[PDB]
């Protein structure tokens, strides 16, 4: 290999045989440097040494994954650097990446894959400022654009659902809990429904179990409404889940 | 009474685990979509 010549390395660690790392480099002819000065290209290390910690504490060098150079040896052609191929970068490469990357680590000038996207994702901070309602519509819009909207775990995405787990409609602890309605709220949540604890105007569906004690009062309260919720049997959500697909409501009315 | 303690005891445990799975699934979606949205939106903004 007459490629790695005129390119100068630093195999600072590696014990994969470390003294064979530069040997493999040697039949490729990569220029072998024991200690990286300002001239060298990058530094290669199979682990961290305290000198590695140094050159991290002075960003004047580009610090590389062990596997990358092996891949370039298995491309029989130098592979110019990519986000995964590094484990730290210099300020010249950081200002270059301020042109060439999204700030979170997804490079604009290279197309990413499963392990790289997982990595970028795991490096983004944790936050929840988006309202659950904002977020539900971001998701509902993205699954609409890209046709993910029939996907089973999202089939009730466009349903806001009141559930008759309340002995008094809307009173948040007339809660009739231990009901098989509790399993149906796990189910509706698992498949994308906005399960709600108040019957305000925003509701598309009410779900009724065994106890019809309140259906007269749902039907009466629904006379108030501008957009009018359906009242459905439990079995709608069951059957829709089991068939991986919305079965539709009118056989399940009241 | 014994038999159906055992049936309820079990049913209540699968409830518990299912609640853990439902919560883990909601968090998996919103977390992934929030990170996708950040990465995606920076592409859109730059495209624009």
């Amino acid at each position: 290999s007459n490629i790695f010549e005129d390119v100068e390395f630093c195999v600072m660690s590696g014990t994969q045989p470390k003294p064979d790392l530069e040997n493999r480099i040697a039949e490729f002819g990569g220029y072998i440097v024991q200690n990286p000065g300002p001239d060298t290209y990058c530094v290669i290390a199979g682990s961290e040494n305290i000198r590695v910690k140094n050159i991290i504490l002075s960003n004047k060098h580009d610090v590389v994954k062990p596997a990358w150079l092996l891949e370039c040896f298995k491309t029989k052609s130098f592979v110019p650097w990519q986000p995964r191929f590094m484990i730290h970068m210099c300020p010249s490469t950081k200002e270059h990446f301020a042109r060439e990357y999204d700030c979170y680590g997804d490079s604009y000038f290279i197309d990413t894959d499963l392990n790289q996207l997982k990595e970028v994702f795991s490096g983004i901070k944790n936050s929840n400022e988006q309202t659950p309602e904002e977020m539900a519509s971001l998701i509902a819009d993205l699954e609409y654009r890209y046709s993910w909207d029939c996907s089973p775990l999202s089939m009730f995405r466009r349903h806001t659902v009141y559930l008759d787990s309340y002995a008094v409609i809307n009173d948040l602890s007339t809660k009739n809990e231990g009901t098989r309605l509790a399993i149906k709220a796990l189910e509706l949540r698992f498949h994308g429904a906005k399960v709600v604890s108040c019957l305000a105007e925003g509701v598309s569906h009410v779900i009724i179990g065994e106890d019809h004690s309140r259906v007269a009062d749902f039907k009466a309260f629904r006379r108030t409404f501008k957009r009018k919720f359906k009242i459905l049997k439990e079995s709608w959500v069951t059957d829709s889940i089991d068939k991986c697909e919305l079965q539709e409501e009118n056989q399940y009315l009241i | 009474q014994k038999e159906n303690e055992r049936l309820l005891r079990d049913w209540n445990d699968v409830q518990g685990r299912f609640e853990k799975c439902v919560s883990a699934k909601e968090a998996l979606e919103t977390d992934l979509y929030k990170r996708f949205i950040l990465v995606l939106n920076e592409k859109k903004t730059k495209i624009r």
